[PDB]
RNA sequence: AAGGAUUGUUGAUUUUGUGGGUGGUGGUGCAGUGAUGCCCGUUCUGGACGCGCGCUACAC
């Protein structure tokens, strides 16, 4: 229970953030991250009622000031929830321009962004439209190779889902110097869909976005795999190859040299 | 139509005035809030509360550390089809050809000077000159450090004066070895010229002035075998 | 460059130099899905009336 004087002032802050569009944010709002109980103070400001302009500025303020662990909570509890809410409630299922920036500002901090925005989304019933809009943000903004490689590695272990394939593909399309282990992880991910004892992934129908992602991997990391690994991918193409993309992948894989 | 737009303009102005009025009230609230900024904090700091990671979080951090230790792979571009490579190489041919027709109608030390290069190569045999010059380029590539372009750029001029310098010297004893060096140096000069034509161009124009100046006083005596070589290299480059 | 590059106090997200691809939160017609045919943003500020007489210049 905050002081009643504090509650009234931050209730006045809450009304401000509903209609705020430009200018300087209130001083009582700019100082929230320094507070230990920022979650409770943030609650009285009604984050769900924050204007799109406020979310972008608040995202700037908190990611910069808060620690990696606390900013993760801010991204997950507010930015992610607002991101999903705007998409589902919009008529065309598009994301607002100011919120669209806020995801980039969260990407300023990779670890907090990934476990606060990326992983919770894909592990909480992400939909294709959410993956597409989110994926473009990851595509356009710069990320470290190390953080991206860690993000790519985890995605492979998760059970195959349409949203997960989009996020994996953009990372592959992101044209990184992926560590050898990450490439080896990529080999296992695509290898697990080949029919052998094997799980349903062998027989699960594969959309093109999987094939395009597998094309990107063969496109970019053909010189990065061993001969034995290459044979396994070549077997995967023979068993699960696409009508048109499949021959293209076989060309790219065969053109690569072993490490 | 006249009435409708006036209503539209009136509506736009009306909403504009409301937004300004909302902004006017809005700005006042910050000032009142800012004035009460200290009082709110004095209570808030008094009520500050007294002093495990997710299993996913532990794995993610452990992955980052493990990823740092191991080596990083070189990423490589798509292999273009021979039809695409031919077409792209072919398309570049008209563009270069067409422009020409239009123009027709109207450890290792980088020597900044010619003499410095000789000192570095003073103890080396004639056939080793292509080796030393190439290493200087490798040792001082543009990416390695800032300012290497300028060092390579000046070295382009230095390389030119060297190729003319060798031709002046007698080589009838070891013509075969001498032949192996001039072409090797010239080819390197061609690679350098691609990136540093400005520095070569300035050096080329200076030599022309020097050649003319020596001609005024000495007549044919100033002219040397290298001077014939120099004109030939310009045609090459 | 951690004995500190960059951030509105922060920490490797950026800065300098060198190389470097892409129209892509595109739209729309077809059979969620499709190597899919066709084309190709944001906030404020303002919006000498007519007739007519006479006279006067314009022509080597």
């Amino acid at each position: 229970a905050l002081p009643e004087k504090v509650i009234k002032a931050y209730t006045t802050v809450g009304s401000i953030l509903k209609t705020w569009t430009h200018g300087k944010l209130p001083k009582l709002f700019k100082v929230i991250p320094s507070l230990r109980n920022w979650q409770d103070v943030i609650y009285v400001t009604n984050p769900e009622e924050w204007s799109p302009h406020v979310v972008y500025e608040a995202t700037k303020l908190f990611v910069s000031n808060l620690t990696a662990k606390e900013s993760q909570k801010f991204i997950n509890l507010i930015l992610l929830e607002r991101f999903r809410d705007n998409i589902e409630t919009s008529e065309d299922h598009s994301l607002n321009y100011h919120i669209y920036r806020a995801v980039k500002k969260s990407l300023y901090k990779p670890s907090a962004f990934f476990k606060g925005f990326l992983f919770p989304l894909v592990e909480t019933g992400c939909n294709v439209r959410e993956a597409t809009i989110a994926g473009s943000v990851l595509a356009k903004v710069s990320v470290p190779a190390l953080h991206s490689s860690a993000a790519l590695s985890y995605l492979l272990r998760l059970p195959f889902s349409p949203p997960t394939t989009v996020f994996i593909k953009i990372l592959l399309d992101k044209k990184y110097a992926l560590p050898y282990q990450t490439v080896d992880d990529c080999v296992y991910y695509f290898m697990r869909f080949r029919i052998l004892s094997n799980g349903e992934d062998a027989t699960r129908v594969l959309p093109v976005i999987w094939h395009k992602a597998f094309l990107t991997f063969a496109q970019r990391y053909k010189n990065d795999i061993t001969q034995d690994q290459r044979d396994f991918l070549l077997e995967t193409v023979r068993q699960r190859g696409h009508k048109d993309i499949g021959p293209e992948i076989r060309r790219e894989l065969l053109a690569g040299a072993s490490r | 139509k006249a009435e409708v737009m006036k209503e539209v303009i009136a509506k736009s102005k009306f909403y504009k005035q409301e937004r300004q009025k909302a902004q006017g009230i809005m700005e006042d609230q910050i000032d009142n809030l800012d004035d009460n900024f200290e009082d709110v904090m004095s209570e808030l700091m008094m009520t500050q509360p007294k002093k495990p990671k997710t299993d996913l979080d532990k794995e993610y951090d452990i992955k980052v550390k493990e990823l740092q230790l191991d080596k990083r792979a070189a990423p490589s571009d798509r292999t273009k089809t021979e039809e695409e490579k031919n077409a792209e190489a072919e398309e570049k041919k008209r563009e270069l050809e067409q422009q020409r027709l239009d123009r027709m109608n109207g450890s290792i030390s980088c020597p900044r000077t010619h003499d410095a290069l000789l000192d570095q190569v003073k103890k080396l045999d004639l056939d080793d000159h292509p080796k030393i010059v190439k290493n200087i380029i490798k040792a001082y590539q543009p990416k390695l450090a800032e300012g290497n372009k300028e060092k390579l750029g000046k070295f382009t001029a230095v390389l030119l004066r060297h190729i003319i310098f060798l031709s002046n010297q007698n080589y009838l004893k070891n013509v075969q070895s001498f032949k192996r060096t001039q072409n090797a140096l010239i080819s390197i000069l061609k690679s350098l010229s691609e990136k540093y034509n400005r520095e070569l161009s300035e050096e080329c124009r200076d030599y022309i002035n020097e050649m003319q100046a020596r001609y005024k006083k000495n007549h044919f005596d100033a002219l040397s075998n290298g001077d014939l070589v120099f004109f030939s290299i310009i045609g090459i480059l």
